[PDB]
């Protein structure tokens, strides 16, 4: 309901997200998407569509 | 008109409520000019409670 | 500047923008 | 002079409705019983032909497509002579007795401007710039100068010719370039940019524009969000994605601008959904982009088609960075393009050299061309590397 808190929801959203893809990144790459988005804990078009715009 | 013709700290409530129009809108420039003369012409006046909180 | 201008022809806006319309029909 | 450019403007083509040029043909009889607006309709005929040519009356004697509703009636035909005595006999005689009694000099070159104006709608350009050119000697400070290049701009806008006229709007400048406050500079820049737009010269006049109408409005010939969908459509066309996060969504002005009204849907439908890169949402807010902005604004229409052969190549080439390989279910089966349909848009962007994309024709895996270390290090400078002896010889080898 409120303008404020939902403005920082996404904000919070992505800061929790980019903290989760720290632990993913940090390692070597060319890993599974079908194991990323375990990690993640969101749908795979959802982690999909948020990674890529990072 | 209301510029030092009828109430000198009635501005601060003014300039309070006009933040909130530009708010709404998303404009930076016009909240920030406005609630900034109203902070600053604040110093000279005493609001009880239900201004300077705000 | 002037190559841009007749390879430009009457194709896309009038036309590609009616076919967007029977598009998301047939989905 | 906007209200009958601006809406008349429809006569050129509208494929959307049949009464857009007849609710727009309204304010072109309401306006011209005030003011002679003779000289624009007898231009339109002379512009474009086989569409609205043949709905003058007497021009040469025809009769077609669908409006009957704009001519000259046995009333203003009779008022064409009753407005000539009024802005020629009336004022001429009223300013020939300004010099003879040598009253003032700066009032009697405003004289002269202002009935520089009303050559406008006579139709007769060469004692247009004449008594400007009169009150030209008499002016002194920039007072006095500032009606003068707003009466030669309307030149080029009121007659839509971009030849002679851009002539004399550099010659006030290049001959005593001042400019003033930088208000005026920045209007003797935009009118630079103007005919350049005739010509389409993308990028270079184009970024001029966003600048000055998120700044300041003339508003004396049109309002602050009537010729604002003129910055909106080439705000995101000129500037890359980018600095579209720290310049376009936000904004001061911008941001306040599409609460006015929602013939707009660029800064804010278009923005929003390219920033979120979701082109599911982001292609149906174009449907409503070319029909109800694009055609009705006037120098839009001036391109139109021009847009999407820069935007249709702009919008994949930002996906298929964030991705080493795309897939074809998701361009076929889901967003904008069917399968062989897909063949039409990419298919003449790759050969002209705009972008480099790779698709599948059998498992349906979209690869994306990285040029990883090379970029313009090593291919593209080989290409701009044999313009040094190009242009060395070129006119080197000859002497003098």
């Amino acid at each position: 309901g409120d303008e404020l808190t939902r403005s920082h929801f996404n904000a919070l959203y992505d800061t929790l997200l980019e903290s989760n893809l720290c632990k993913i990144i940090e390692p070597f790459e060319c890993v599974e998407i079908s194991h990323i988005s375990k990690i993640i804990g969101l749908d795979t078009q959802q982690v999909e569509g948020k990674l890529s715009q990072m | 008109e209301f510029k030092k013709l009828d109430d000198k700290p009635s501005l601060v409530d003014v300039h309070l409520l006009e933040s909130k129009v530009y708010h709404k809108l998303r404009n930076l420039a016009k909240s920030k000019a406005s609630l900034t003369a109203a902070r600053t012409a604040a110093n000279s006046i005493y609001c009880p409670t239900q201004t300077v909180a705000e | 500047e002037n190559w841009d201008d007749v390879e430009v022809d009457d194709d896309f806006t009038n036309e590609l923008k009616a076919e967007l319309d029977r598009y998301k029909r047939e989905n | 002079n906007y209200e009958v450019s601006e809406k008349a403007f429809l006569l050129t083509q509208s494929k959307v409705s049949i009464e857009q040029r007849k609710e727009a043909a309204e304010f072109v009889l309401a306006k011209i019983k005030e003011e002679e607006m003779a000289p624009y309709y007898k231009y339109l005929c002379e512009e474009y032909l086989v569409n609205n040519g043949q709905s003058d009356l007497e021009h040469d004697e025809k009769s077609d497509s669908l409006n009957e509703w704009i001519k000259f009636d046995q009333e203003l035909y009779n008022e064409l002579c009753k407005k000539n005595e009024s802005k020629i006999k009336e004022l001429n005689e009223k300013i020939q007795k300004l010099e003879e009694d040598d009253e003032g000099e700066l009032e009697q070159a405003q004289a002269w401007i202002n009935l520089g104006e009303y050559y406008a709608q006579i139709g007769d350009k060469d004692n247009a710039e004449k008594t400007l050119g009169k009150s030209l000697s008499k002016a002194i400070s920039t007072g006095a100068k500032i009606d003068v290049m707003l009466t030669i701009a309307r030149l080029g806008f009121f007659y839509n010719d971009q030849l002679y006229v851009k002539e004399k709007l550099e010659a006030v400048n290049s001959m005593i370039e001042k400019g003033g406050d930088w208000e005026r500079r920045n209007r003797y820049k935009t009118y630079y940019g103007i005919h350049c737009l005739a010509v389409r010269n993308f990028k270079e006049a184009a970024k001029l524009l966003v600048d000055s109408l998120a700044t300041f409005t003339s508003i004396e010939l049109t309002s602050y969000e009537s010729i604002a969908t003129y910055a909106s459509v080439t705000g995101l066309f000129t500037l890359e994605r980018t600095d579209l996060k720290s310049k376009v969504i936000d904004s001061p002005e911008l941001l306040s601008l599409i609460s006015t009204t929602a013939a707009l849907q660029s800064i804010s439908s278009l923005t929003i959904s390219l920033y979120a890169s979701d082109y599911a949402s982001y292609f149906p807010y174009l449907l409503e982009t070319y029909a109800n902005v694009l055609i009705p604004c006037k120098y839009l229409n001036r391109h139109a088609d021009f847009f999407v052969r820069e935007m249709r190549r702009k919008v994949y080439a930002q996906l298929l960075e964030s991705y080493k390989t795309l897939s074809l279910k998701s361009m076929a089966s889901a967003f904008g393009v069917s399968v062989a349909f897909l063949d039409n848009d990419l298919g003449k962007f790759i050969p002209n050299k705009q972008l480099n994309c790779v698709i599948d024709r059998v498992n349906g895996i979209v690869e994306t061309n990285r040029p990883d270390n090379k970029n313009a290090q090593y291919h593209l400078l080989v290409k701009q590397g044999d313009g040094l002896l190009t242009k060395l010889q070129k006119y080197g080898a000859a002497v003098r």
